[PDB]
RNA sequence: GGCGGUAGGGGAGCGUUCCCGAUGCCGAUGAAGGCCGACCCGCGAGGGCGGCUGGAGGUAAGGGAAGUGCGAAUGCCGGC
RNA sequence: UGAGGGCGCGAGCGAUAACGUCCGCGUCCGAGCGCGGGAACAACCGAGACCGCCAGCUAAGGCCCCCAAGUCUGGGCUAA
RNA sequence: ACCGUGAGGGAAAGGUGAAAAGAACCCCGGGAGGGGAGUGAAAUAGAGCCUGAAACCGUGGGCUUACAAGCAGUCACGGCCCCGCAAGGGGUUGUGGCGUGCCUAUUGAAGCAUGAGCCGGCGACUCACGGUCGUGGGCGAGCUUAAGCCGUUGAGGCGG
């Protein structure tokens, strides 16, 4: 009973170009290549999925930094306050108010210089 | 088996852009004065002869 | 009219009139749940406390399942360690009615 | 048959170190763990067997899928001489069944029946009787059967 | 989801530098081009505001770096670190006492070299009259 | 309608031909034979008992006209080679691939 | 409550070749194999589905036997 | 598995040198070259990674710009 | 065949179609090789003629590139072309975030430690006997056969 290889060797390698698709030159269409630059993939999608929020985390703040400072104050005399009137609710995203009506931010600054000063 | 000698296969590219300095210029030509033959400037066309210089040929 | 709400850990700025995805919960996929969590307004509310005083929205399910299974390949390198793993990540197919109160 | 014989030098060579072709590295050379001829049987206990006879024999008495015989038109040689006794029996082609007996002229009038196998008195197979979905046997089976066990 | 803009009309701001302290200035100046002003920052797009600083010859730094920091050059050639002072250039090319500078304020991707575009320095002062002069002190 | 013709199996290295065909692509045949007959190289000889060859059966097998069409398309491929031995020194023997080549002529119609 | 993980240990599975299952069944209204796909099941190794090509074998559920799963060995053959 | 290595410490050797070595305790890398600060930097600092989420609290370390966060308040200090 | 004086070493290479019915004839052309017509169920079965992958070469088309510093990818957004029904999806990438290839040995890597040009196939814990542990089944003061002998020929029974 002879089982020699055949079908299984070659299907697998036209999976790893399956995923392989767009990769320069070699690493495309050699197959010990894209084992390779998949490996990295797999770990560079790993890594930036734990990232993309640290990412969005530091820009919302940013923007709420640009809002805070055109109103006169800064970003951590800002939070405070709303810390102080004990608000779970900012998701640091959702301070994005500042194209989206910024009255209902605008007020939300002034809810601020109070219990501080 | 001697001395330098390339390090990593040279990829497509590399291969492909040194090329561009190769495709051909294609041939310049006029007409002949009296043939109604394409021709080289300052030539003898290979049908005619000329007005000062035979080339005639034959049947 | 802005209707923030609070459901799955995250929160999310409605405008009232379009679907959303968001986390599953113990419901009948064919139902309407209430979030009586629920922050702001667009004629400006702001919220002292945190959760608002007893308003609410309304929206209304549709079906569950999920979107794309997402590969999730660890591999550690030198080490021979390669993991091949992926998962589906259900939700919740959300269509909000009303913000009433 | 390849011979015995270093390829080339592995000192001072440029490709790798080798040796004889019958090397399974190589190819046509050697195999590598083949499958040499060897004998798969062993000596399973008799008792196993013993009741493993008895087992199967009232599994199909447990469903009823059983017949003894004594009577029989096709006592001579003839298929022809056996489907009919078959009709007048209880057999329509519908499943399969094993037959036992005796005498060499029954199995003649039926060695060529697709859905009936012939046995003799001695060796039932169990696998035979698992194989066919019903059984016959005889009285000249039935007083070895006994012998073994009755 | 984030909100992002689409088209994006910028603004030029008009800022003399008599007195102000050189550093400190020019470090607002690199944020007023990283338009992290603007709730609308865009970290890719490049918003970035239009800065036209009148004067500068008349910029002073603490200290006595007018005759104690150099700025240095490099060509490729052996002797060719280039170690030019704070005075001579305030003399001949008092332009670029502030562009190098902000471009070591500037990111490093591309990106800098089209911010730092959006921005001359002129020392005069009564610059090219374009149109909108927005001074902001 | 185009009309094809392949001069399979062609002694010469594919790398000098595609030089040599990559010069009557698009140009108008009259242009296109002006151009080989002139064009001191080697392929431009076999292209012409493979271009007359396929303006040639736009005629004598696909009805069309030779005053007006135009070269469409023209390609050549690769095929095997022959395989000859260089002895090279002190015992070494480097082959040498001598390259065929499967030169390949379209041409179309103008207007009409 | 625990679940990073090398040598190593235990458990669980997917695939290939062949046998019982078969004088069975699927197959000319197209099998095995090869090109695709953004469809579906599985976390998986994998299994199904639509299209193209090919042209004659292939074999379920439960058991059994293996020449059984490749990314490297300056591995071997061939081609490039 | 029985070649280990780093750092803090207590010794010996060494020149109260060695990013040198031989020991003891402990720690960590090896097996955590997976994350954050230390510009970079296996074992220095924090902290054990089952997966997902454009959610919130934090340690180290940081808050003028690249670079997210006070050119924060009060009090002194130094002109290199 | 080929190598070696010599003993001796010692390969590669099968596949049209059921039937040659294998292209008469016409045309380009020196021929080779092709176009057409025709046989054939199929010439996309054309005489290295079943299937035809992969490396490798080229033509056509969609995206991009001549202010840019790079294990060549990942994440985000926009942009171009295409599929699609809301919405969504495919392919490309300009900008921004991060990003020190694989295996093996090494305490130790990104490495100036081994190895691989690439692709495709062959290729690496099986077997026999005895024995320890585990487990599944048979009998249970018992348990069990070996050579061999009767018989269909992929049947077993005796044999202590
Ligand atoms: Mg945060
Ligand atoms: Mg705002
Ligand atoms: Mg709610
Ligand atoms: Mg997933
Ligand atoms: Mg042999
Ligand atoms: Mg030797
Ligand atoms: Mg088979
Ligand atoms: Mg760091
Ligand atoms: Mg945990
Ligand atoms: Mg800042
Ligand atoms: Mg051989
Ligand atoms: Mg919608
Ligand atoms: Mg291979």
């Amino acid at each position: 009973p002879r089982a020699k290889t055949g079908v299984v060797r070659r299907r697998k390698h036209k999976k790893i170009l399956k995923l392989a698709k767009g990769y320069w030159g070699l690493r495309s269409k050699s197959f010990r290549k894209a084992r390779e630059t998949l490996f990295a993939a797999g770990n560079y999608a790993y890594a930036h999925r734990k990232r993309r929020k640290r990412d969005f985390r530091r820009l919302w703040i940013v923007r709420i930094n640009a809002a805070c400072r055109q109103h006169g104050l800064n970003y951590s005399t800002f939070i405070h306050g709303l810390k102080k009137a004990g608000i779970e609710v900012d998701r640091k995203n959702l301070a994005d108010l500042a194209v989206r009506e910024p009255q209902v931010f605008a007020e939300l600054v002034e809810r601020a210089k109070a219990a501080q000063g | 088996a001697k001395h330098p000698v390339p390090k990593k296969k040279t990829s497509k590219a590399r291969r492909d852009a040194r090329r561009s300095h190769h495709a051909l210029t294609p041939p310049t030509l006029v007409p002949c004065p009296e043939c109604k033959a394409m021709k080289p400037p300052h030539t003898v066309c290979p049908e005619c002869g000329y007005y000062a210089g035979r080339k005639v040929l034959e049947v | 009219m802005f209707a923030i709400v609070k459901t799955g850990g995250k929160q999310y700025r409605v405008e009232p009139g379009l679907k959303l995805r968001v986390e599953k919960l113990d419901a009948e996929p064919g139902a309407t749940v209430e979030l009586p969590v629920l922050l702001l307004g667009g004629e400006k509310t702001v919220v002292g406390t945190p959760v608002v005083e007893g308003a609410s929205v309304v929206a209304e399910v549709l079906g569950h399942g999920r979107g794309k299974k997402i590969l999730v390949s660890k591999f550690k390198a030198k080490v021979q360690y390669r993991r091949k793993k992926g998962h589906r990540q259900p939700y919740t197919e959300l269509l909000i009615k009303e913000i009433r109160g | 048959a390849y011979s015995g014989r270093k390829i080339w030098p592995q000192k001072h060579t440029g490709r790798a170190r080798h040796g004889d072709i019958g090397a399974p590295i190589f190819v046509g050379g050697g195999v590598v763990f083949g499958p040499k001829p060897r004998d798969y049987s062993y000596t399973l206990p008799k008792k196993v067997r013993k009741k493993g006879l008895a087992m199967a024999v009232a599994d199909r008495a447990r469903e009823g899928k059983l017949l003894l015989v004594e009577a029989f038109a096709g006592v001579n040689g003839k298929t022809k001489e056996f489907l009919a006794w078959a009709k007048e029996a209880g057999l329509d082609g519908s499943e399969s069944v094993l037959l036992v007996t005796g005498n060499e002229l029954v199995r003649r009038a039926a060695r060529n029946l697709p859905w009936v196998v012939t046995l003799a008195p001695e060796g039932l197979n169990v696998y035979d009787i698992v194989r066919t979905e019903r059984l016959v046997m005889d009285l000249d089976a039935w007083e070895v059967f006994q012998n073994r066990i009755g | 989801k984030t909100y992002v803009p689409k088209q994006v009309e910028p603004r030029w701001v008009l800022i003399d530098a008599e007195g102000k302290t050189l550093g400190r200035l020019a470090t607002k100046i690199a944020t007023l081009l990283r338009g992290k002003h603007r709730p609308d920052w865009t970290p890719n797009v490049a918003m970035g505001d239009f800065v036209v600083v009148v004067n500068a010859d008349k910029i002073r730094v603490t200290g006595k770096k007018l005759e104690q920091k150099i700025y240095t050059r490099y060509s490729g050639y052996p002797g060719g670190l280039k170690k030019i002072p704070l005075e001579k250039m305030l003399a001949t090319h008092p332009e670029r006492v502030l562009e190098h500078a902000v471009k070591g304020m500037l990111p490093k991707g591309p990106l800098g070299r089209r911010l730092f575009k959006r921005l001359k320095v002129y020392a005069g002062p009564d610059h090219p009259h374009q149109a909108q002069r927005p001074e902001k002190l | 309608m185009e009309a094809k013709a392949i001069a399979r199996y062609v002694r010469i290295s594919p790398r000098k031909v595609r030089l040599v065909v990559d010069l009557i692509r698009g140009k108008s045949l009259e242009e296109a034979r002006n151009i080989l007959r002139y064009t001191n190289k080697r392929g431009a000889y076999f292209v012409a008992k493979v271009l007359e060859s396929a303006a040639a059966n736009a005629v004598n097998n696909h009805d069309m006209l030779e005053d007006r069409l135009y070269v469409k398309a023209a390609y050549v491929d690769e095929g095997p080679a022959l395989k000859r031995v260089l002895p090279r020194a002190r015992g070494r023997a480097d082959i040498i691939k001598k390259r065929t080549s499967h030169i390949t002529v379209i041409l179309g119609e103008k207007h009409g």
